[PDB]
């Protein structure tokens, strides 16, 4: 879920993701941190541009 | 929040004067586990401790 | 019991005086040394404190000339109440026009 | 262990705001902001709250149950 | 007299006599807590 | 010249770079010799005023002239310590099987305020753990945690996995005792915040205990401090020696508070001014400046004082002040009472 709203977004909120996966706060972090970045302001940005 | 000053003399040689409202909010409250053990062994003759 | 008066010694002079004050801090010391270092007829006024253990307070009054010590002290106990009875109507007077221009 | 409900320093009620600022982590709201927009003005609270550690779910993870 | 105890995994009360081995149903685990007691006990805020 | 050196020692506190100075109170009859500094109630009473800046809930200001140092103080103190509030005293417990101790759970508790009015209480006598209807509160808390017989297939969040899991204190509830109930409207007597997090729990855990409350002072413990931070400070007055223009006015704006010192454009150069000085903290960044240190004299006037004080939510700040000014005129007709009895 969280790879699909990368996708459709590249800017992805952590408490609408945890809201809709029922998961904890730890577990979205860790899923957020894997493959992101925070962004003051703007939510969690895709570490890697646009190729 | 520690304030480096001499207040009422109480702090002459390294110590230190505490609050008391600070004290009773719950600063510096510890807790003290202890252990007491038995034993219930059974001798060589057919008893048990009971 | 709660205050006690004591002369300067055997002799009973009244020109020096300490009241021992029981179940008290600073803050009474505080105002009515305040109150009464004001008075004319006071040469010296100390307030002090026994042991932080035990809440009790001295103080001590000596005066110019033949004054008892006593009505200084009766003064300075009027004193404070009529400062206190002032400051009181003040600020419900104060609290009253300020609700009343913000309604 | 726990939040605790009054601030050693002045006493401020702080236990309630707890749960408030785990939300405003939650949230992109950083540490500083998020102490500035839960009312506390005095750093002895700040402090309180940045400082305090969640250990209360650590133990209840070993509680009997 | 029935005592009742609790085990250390299963957290179900369990009744069982003096001079039993200890022992709990449905596991095998032989960590036995005893329950809080009914008596009323008065604490102190300071 | 002398006369002013005089006046501003007795008047004004200045703070130097390296210490504070004329900080002593010497506005007495005997230090001086051309004042006339007697006790004058009409003198008292037609300088002493009082002006509420700021008034809203469970938060005060107000700017005292007339009135000195000890007598400030000893309002601040008595609001601290000598006002009696309620606050949970005992706790019995039965069959609490939470993570959290008892006693820390009975400090907890404890540490919780109470919106019940402590002037219809009254002192409970040496002893009687029992409690009477005139000097007790009873507070109930029964909470039993367990599984959520509907919630999803993870669950992960314990709010979906469990209920009740965490014990607010919104969850006390208030036995009335004898004719409380009538006294009392329901709906008055109730936890202040309603949403202080007492302790979490597990399914299997149950937390069950009373709470008697008693009036109480905040001198014999701070559960009773009805007042959360109560205190005064001198009112600053900054004052410029010689006028100071251009890019040092906007250095004086740096260093000091951004809203105590305005630049305004009088003859189409910046220039320096004081606003308000009540916004100054004094943080004494201007004494960094090697070339504007000689240009401002920071002061605090000695006989006005801004009181800030905000409470817990037991009662407003403004009737813990009319308790506080009343429980020291109380003092005072004790203590004058003892004296005549004496006499
Ligand atoms: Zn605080
Ligand atoms: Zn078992």
């Amino acid at each position: 879920f969280v790879m699909w709203k990368f996708t459709q977004s590249r800017w992805v909120v952590r408490k609408e993701v945890a809201t809709v996966t029922k998961l904890c706060a730890e577990d979205v972090k860790d899923f957020l941190e894997h493959m992101a970045v925070v962004r003051i302001n703007k939510g969690w940005e895709f570490i890697l541009p646009y190729d | 929040t520690v304030a480096v000053m001499s207040y009422s003399g109480y702090d002459i040689e390294d110590a230190l004067v505490l609050n008391k409202a600070s004290l009773d909010r719950g600063f510096g409250r510890c807790l003290v586990y202890k252990n007491a053990k038995c034993t219930l062994k059974r001798y060589t003759n057919q008893t048990f401790d009971k | 019991k709660t205050a006690l008066e004591m002369v300067q010694a055997a002799g009973t002079d009244r020109h020096c005086v300490t009241f021992v004050l029981h179940e008290e801090d600073h803050t009474l010391g505080n105002s009515l040394r305040y109150m009464i270092m004001k008075n004319p007829e006071v040469e010296f006024c100390g307030y002090t404190t026994t042991h932080p253990s035990e809440s009790k307070i001295n103080l001590r009054i000596q005066t110019r000339g033949t004054l008892p010590a006593v009505e200084p002290f009766q003064r300075g106990l009027n004193e404070l109440m009529n400062v206190c009875q002032h400051v009181l109507d003040k600020f419900e007077a104060s609290i009253k026009d300020y609700k009343d221009q913000k309604a | 262990m726990i939040i605790p409900v009054r601030c050693f320093t002045c006493g401020k009620i702080v236990g309630n705001k707890w749960e408030a600022y785990l939300g405003l982590l939650q949230a992109e709201y950083t540490e500083g902001d998020a102490l500035d927009a839960l009312g506390l003005k005095r750093y002895c609270c700040r402090r309180m709250l940045l400082a305090h550690v969640d250990l209360i779910e650590k133990l209840l993870n070993y509680a009997p149950l | 007299q029935p005592m009742i105890y609790i085990c250390g995994e299963c957290h179900t009360e369990n009744e069982i006599k003096s001079r039993d081995p200890i022992r709990c149903r449905e596991c095998g685990y032989r960590i036995m807590y005893k329950k809080r007691t009914k008596r009323l006990v008065v604490f102190d805020a300071r | 010249a002398a006369s002013q050196a005089v006046e501003e020692m007795r008047s004004r506190v200045v703070l130097g770079e390296f210490g504070v100075r004329n900080v002593h109170t010497t506005d007495f009859p005997g230090n001086y010799s051309g004042y006339d500094d007697a006790w004058d109630q009409d003198r008292f009473e037609k300088n002493f005023r009082v002006d509420v800046v700021h008034m809203d809930e469970n938060s005060l200001e107000f700017d005292m002239v007339g009135i000195d140092a000890a007598i400030a103080n000893a309002f601040r103190r008595i609001l601290l310590a000598e006002v009696p509030t309620m606050a949970v005293e005992k706790v019995l417990v039965y069959n609490n099987t939470s993570i959290v101790q008892d006693e820390i759970l009975a400090h907890r508790l404890g540490l919780i305020p109470i919106h019940a009015d402590p002037r219809l209480f009254e002192y409970r006598n040496q002893g009687d753990e029992e409690g009477t209807e005139i000097d007790t509160l009873q507070f109930r808390l029964q909470v039993r945690c367990t599984r959520n017989p509907h919630a999803a297939k993870d669950s992960s969040d314990p709010n979906e996995l469990y209920v009740n899991h965490k014990v607010y204190t919104r969850h006390m509830t208030w036995i009335p005792l004898g004719n409380q109930a009538d006294l009392f409207p329901e709906g008055t007597i109730r936890p202040v915040h309603d949403d202080i997090l007492i302790a979490q729990l597990r399914p299997g855990q149950e937390i069950d205990l009373l709470m008697h409350c008693v009036k109480g002072i905040g001198k014999d413990h701070a559960k009773f401090s009805p007042v959360a931070t109560a205190s005064y400070r001198l009112l600053p007055d900054i004052t410029l020696l010689e006028p100071v223009e251009g890019e040092a006015a906007e250095e004086l704006s740096r260093c000091f508070s951004p809203g105590v010192i305005e630049v305004q454009e009088v003859q189409g150069k910046k220039v320096a001014r004081v606003a308000n000085p009540r916004l100054d903290t004094f943080s004494r960044e201007i004494f960094r400046n090697e070339k504007l240190k000689k240009v401002v004299r920071l002061a605090r006037v000695r006989d006005h004082y801004i009181f800030s004080v905000e409470s817990t939510g037991v009662l407003p700040p403004d009737v813990l002040v009319s308790e506080a000014i009343k429980v020291l005129m109380g003092k005072c007709r004790r203590f004058l009472d003892e004296l005549d009895a004496v006499q």
